[PDB]
């Protein structure tokens, strides 16, 4: 963890957390030096596609 | 994006084409053209299907094809832009629609545009070809209201 | 003031994801220090809540 701020996505992706998937609502209003995305990340909300 | 399709097919290194049997009920299959002469007969692209009106009736096409095999599939589809409006009435029997191909992730929407263009091989009309890659779990769906150069297989 | 982004809704059935055939496309717009975000919509608008 030290000395770089690490935020673990757990069951979340950065775009999903930005949009506000319910499961990701924990990461709201948080900052990071390095964001970590897990492979098991899944979305639980309206089908979203981002060009 | 011609360069992307060219590089993709070249990197894959196979032109293997597995033919598939879609619904295609209510529309006339095959299709012919004067410029695409094959064995002294008017014809079209071997891996593409020119759908045309049937009994002056073009139903909305909602045709679904899944992948149950364990390999990624490449589908080649197209939109026909007619040179003239007379031709649109003759070939598709309705007004210009929207062609939308869709999978779980990717969705492409193309609108036919009818206008005259510099004639090539005495053909004023044009066809725009797009590619869609379907994953194993994913399925392919098309909403055609006309002007669709449909795939024959993958 | 700097740029315009126009998107036309496309209504059609699409493969079911989480038992939801409809979809939502997400786009981003950057607003410079003195600038105005003007949104013209007659329908099908998923709208922002803040910045
Ligand atoms: C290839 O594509 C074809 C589609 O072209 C597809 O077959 C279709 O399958 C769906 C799903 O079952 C069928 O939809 C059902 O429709 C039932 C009502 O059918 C009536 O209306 C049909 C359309 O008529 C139009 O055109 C006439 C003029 O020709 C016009 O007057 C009408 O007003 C209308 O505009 C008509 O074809 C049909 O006649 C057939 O009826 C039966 C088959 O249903 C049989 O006797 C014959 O085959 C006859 O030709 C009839 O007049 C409706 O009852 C049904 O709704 C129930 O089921 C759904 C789904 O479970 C439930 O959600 C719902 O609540 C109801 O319980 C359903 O909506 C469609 O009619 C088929 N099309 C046909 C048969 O042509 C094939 O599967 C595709 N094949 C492959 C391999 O992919
Ligand atoms: C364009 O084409 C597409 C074709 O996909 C149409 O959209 C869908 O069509 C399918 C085919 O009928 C509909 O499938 C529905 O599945 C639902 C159940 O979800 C799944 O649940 C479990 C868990 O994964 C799966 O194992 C299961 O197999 C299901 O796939 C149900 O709504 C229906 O399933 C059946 O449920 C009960 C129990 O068997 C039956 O009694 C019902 O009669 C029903 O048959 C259904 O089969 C799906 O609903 C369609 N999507 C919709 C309606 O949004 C488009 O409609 C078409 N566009 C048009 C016509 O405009
Ligand atoms: C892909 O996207 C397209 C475009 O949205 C969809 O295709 C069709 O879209 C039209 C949009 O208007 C659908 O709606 C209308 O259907 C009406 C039903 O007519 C029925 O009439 C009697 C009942 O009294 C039935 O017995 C008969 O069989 C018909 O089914 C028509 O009235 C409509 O035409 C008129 O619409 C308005 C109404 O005032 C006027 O501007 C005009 O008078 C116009 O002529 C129109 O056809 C239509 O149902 C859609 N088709 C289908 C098969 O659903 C596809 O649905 C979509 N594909 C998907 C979602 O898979
Ligand atoms: C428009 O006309 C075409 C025919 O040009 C037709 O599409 C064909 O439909 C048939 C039947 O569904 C498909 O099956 C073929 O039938 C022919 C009959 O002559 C056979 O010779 C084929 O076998 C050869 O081709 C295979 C695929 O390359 C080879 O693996 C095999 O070894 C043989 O060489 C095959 O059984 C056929 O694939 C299509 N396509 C073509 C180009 O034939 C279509 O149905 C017609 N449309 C309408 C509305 O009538
Ligand atoms: C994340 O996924 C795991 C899968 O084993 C599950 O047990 C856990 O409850 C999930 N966490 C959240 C917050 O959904």
């Amino acid at each position: 963890d030290s000395p770089h701020q690490i935020l673990d996505g757990k069951n979340c992706t950065l775009i999903d957390a930005l949009l506000g998937d319910p499961q990701c609502d924990g990461f709201q209003n948080k900052k990071w030096d390095l964001f970590v995305e897990r492979s098991k990340a899944y979305s639980n909300c309206y089908p979203y596609d981002v060009p | 994006d011609y360069a992307s399709l060219r590089s993709l097919v070249a990197s894959s290194g196979t032109l293997e084409f597995n033919n598939e049997s879609f619904n295609w009920t209510g529309v006339t299959q095959n299709g012919t053209s004067s410029a695409c002469i094959r064995r002294s007969k008017n014809s079209f692209f071997s891996r593409l299907n020119w759908l045309t009106h049937l009994n002056f009736k073009y139903p909305a096409l909602n045709v679904t094809m899944p992948n149950n095999e364990q390999f990624d599939k490449l589908y080649i589809w197209g939109v026909h832009h007619p040179g003239t409006d007379k031709d649109q009435i003759f070939l598709y029997a309705q007004a210009s629609g929207r062609i939308t191909v869709s999978t779980k992730r990717s969705q492409q929407t193309v609108s036919p545009n009818i206008g005259s263009r510099p004639r090539v091989r005495n053909i004023p009309s044009r066809i725009s070809i797009y590619w869609t890659i379907v994953k194993p779990g994913d399925i392919l769906l098309i909403n055609s209201t006309g002007n669709l150069i449909a795939p024959r297989g993958y």
